[PDB]
């Protein structure tokens, strides 16, 4: 009874502080911002609110909160309602209603005031003049907190916040297209919403009613949009059709629009990854390598670790088919290695590339890898295992034996060395040249590169390409001077 | 008011479009000024000169 | 039978022969000159343009 | 998002769960060995070393008996 008796009140009385300062920051700091002129300003609040967001993501906020410190819960924004002008009464009630609590005690719950939110949201939810930012800056970073831990039946509760989002906002809005910086950001915010509640979708339900609206309200926008949010929506259904669409005559090429500015500083990143997980399976040698390496390489800002280990090992995944394989070299985090941890063993196994052994050290400790799903990529590595080690041939010498390298690839017949190298032949990745003269099968082997052979046509396209990346960069380091000597 | 914002606006859009090739002429002649003048006061530099002491 | 009708090809002495395989002269390098002349001429509307 | 980093990161803990600083320990078998040595190297010498520690992984002494048999 001492113990926690004598440290209950103190601990406590510290995240209360930095959360109303903090929502009086960014509340009073984005209508006080963009209040006057809010279509002039826009986007100032983006960085700030989405670095808020991650910034409390990581919150250990409630741990001890469910006994005696629920008073949090009922109380809300309050800011200068029922009246727009003669506010100073209110200013007043400010600091009067958030002294009331702080005299004795209060009467506090967790579970019973959910359903009436809407009260204040019926008549005015702060001024009846700026209802729509305040509406969503009021009520859309308090469903997360109550909405938090999703599990022990707030479901349901979960449930009833989409409801009262859809019946305020976004069931069409209140104005359909706000046209603002609220616009702006109900792009992002109602898809942060749909990505809250989509573990609540894919928990119980599926693909099968917001989602299918979500092509509406993806179109609603009328097109004139930078469609930075568009594609914040489209993330979700591409993410919706990882586990199970596989038709292709719609999202794969056909929800290939015009590929607007799409930046975020994450959204390429995530949005590369989405359409080169879908791009991965007809095994893309050229582009999803370079470009699914480079969405590896980006998002520097939060981590580089935790979640770059699923690009990393489906990119590590699909970069064993081509022969040549780098492991984890240049980044040193303890969890793509124990991510690796099992893939290791294989992994060294792809260049050897022994038949009979490595078919049974796969299955051996096949548990994660091979509990993935549907051993796809693994059993094209199966019978892929011959087709990198004649590839490793093909970066060894000319003449195919009959028994020496026959042997060493594990294959001993005239026809089918011969044959399969005839079918690493019909690939085109390499150069030989198919001679019988006693039998024995020859190759030029000629892996010489452009050096003193065509370079002028051949660095000729990487001057092109390489010269408007570069002076791109240029206009890179133009336009944002613009956009610094903009306001003064 | 409402529908006349429209086509009173428009008048707008015309007016800051028109400093567009403006700011091009003046931005592609003062520079051609700038080194007019200064080449000129480059000239005025010239090698036969006298030697002082600071 | 059908792929002497299909490739169209010449059938030797007990042979299958394969013709029009890297038998191309190179190029003149004009045309590319002329196309790296319009590079060039990109290359002073990309740089100055704006200017 | 980053948001769908955190169930990604409950298969990190599940995958933490399965065995708990048997491979952190065991594995650091290996890195007090490896740690502060530059591990671009360490996979160069993991290439070899792996390639050769099925068989012949040091053979230069077997060589000298392969100057009269070869």
């Amino acid at each position: 009874p001492p113990g926690g008796g004598e440290q209950e009140p103190p601990p406590p009385p510290a995240p209360q502080d930095v959360e109303m300062k903090e929502e009086a920051a960014t509340g009073g700091g984005s209508t006080g911002e963009a209040d006057g002129k809010t279509a002039a300003a826009a986007a100032e609040h983006s960085q700030r609110e989405l670095d808020t967001v991650t910034l409390e993501d990581i919150k250990e906020h409630v741990k001890q909160l469910e006994k005696a410190v629920s008073g949090k819960e009922p109380r809300f924004v309050l800011r200068a309602l029922r009246m727009l002008p003669s506010t100073s009464r209110r200013l007043n009630h400010y600091v009067l209603y958030k002294a009331v609590q702080g005299f004795f005690t209060s009467n506090n719950a967790t579970r019973d005031f959910l359903l009436p939110f809407l009260e204040e949201p019926m008549d005015t939810e702060a001024d009846l003049q700026f209802r729509p930012r305040t509406g969503k800056a009021a009520s859309t970073p308090l469903l997360p907190e109550v909405e938090a831990y999703l599990q022990l039946l707030v479901v349901i509760f979960m449930m009833n916040s989409k409801r009262y989002k859809e019946a305020q906002k976004i069931s069409d809005d209140l104005m359909q297209k706000i046209s603002t910086q609220n616009r702006r950001a109900l792009d992002l915010v109602a898809a942060k919403c749909y990505y809250y509640h989509a573990r609540v979708y894919e928990f119980l339900d599926k693909l099968d009613v917001v989602r299918s609206f979500l092509h509406a309200r993806l179109r609603t926008a009328t097109l004139r949009h930078d469609a930075d949010g568009q594609a914040t929506l489209l993330n979700l259904l591409l993410r919706n059709y990882l586990h199970y669409s596989l038709y292709d005559q719609a999202e794969k090429l056909v929800s290939k629009s015009v590929f607007p500015e799409q930046a975020n500083n994450n959204e390429w990143a995530r949005y590369l990854y989405y359409t080169g997980r879908i791009k991965a399976i007809q095994l893309e040698y050229s582009e999803a390598r370079r470009t699914m390496t480079n969405a590896l390489r980006k998002a520097p800002q939060h981590t580089a670790v935790g979640f770059k280990q699923t690009v990393h090992k489906l990119l590590i995944v699909v970069e064993l088919l081509l022969g040549e394989i780098p492991d984890r070299l240049q980044f040193r985090q303890p969890s793509l290695k124990r991510s690796l941890m099992p893939y290791f063993l294989l992994t060294q196994a792809v260049r050897t590339g022994n038949l009979a052994k490595f078919n049974q050290v796969l299955d051996q400790f096949g548990e994660k890898f091979q509990a993935d799903g549907t051993y796809t990529l693994i059993i094209r590595l199966r019978h892929n295992v011959i087709k990198t080690g004649v590839r490793m041939i093909s970066l060894s010498y000319s003449r195919i034996s009959l028994a020496d390298i026959a042997q060493k690839l594990q294959l001993d017949s005239p026809e089918d060395a011969e044959f399969i190298v005839a079918k690493a032949i019909r690939d085109g990745v390499i150069e030989a040249s198919i001679n019988h003269e006693k039998g024995y099968v020859q190759s030029k082997e000629m892996i010489d590169i452009y050096s003193t052979r065509e370079p002028q046509l051949a660095f000729h396209q990487r001057i092109s390409f390489c010269l408007d990346i570069h002076n791109m960069s240029v206009k890179a380091m133009r336009f944002p001077p613009k956009s610094y000597n903009k306001d003064l | 008011d409402l529908y006349s914002r429209y086509k009173k606006l428009q008048q707008e859009l015309e007016f800051l479009e028109v400093q567009e090739e403006y700011i091009k002429d003046e931005q592609k002649n003062l520079k051609k000024e700038f080194l007019h003048a200064q080449e000129e006061v480059k000239r005025i530099q010239s090698i036969p000169l006298v030697i002082g002491q600071f | 039978t059908d792929y002497a009708k299909k490739r169209g090809w010449v059938l030797g002495p007990n042979n299958y022969y394969s013709f029009a395989s890297q038998q191309q002269k190179p190029e003149d390098t004009t045309i590319p000159s002329t196309e790296l002349a319009k590079q060039v001429i990109e290359y002073a509307r990309q740089l100055e343009m704006i200017v | 998002m980053s948001e769908k980093k955190q169930p990604v990161d409950l298969g990190l803990l599940e995958e933490d769960d399965e065995f708990e600083e048997f491979p952190a320990e065991d594995w650091a078998g290996l890195d007090e060995d490896e740690d502060a040595h530059v591990w671009e190297d360490n996979w160069d010498d993991d290439n070899v070393e792996d390639d050769f520690s099925n068989q012949l992984r040091a053979e230069l002494e077997k060589h000298g008996y392969k100057m009269e048999t070869s």
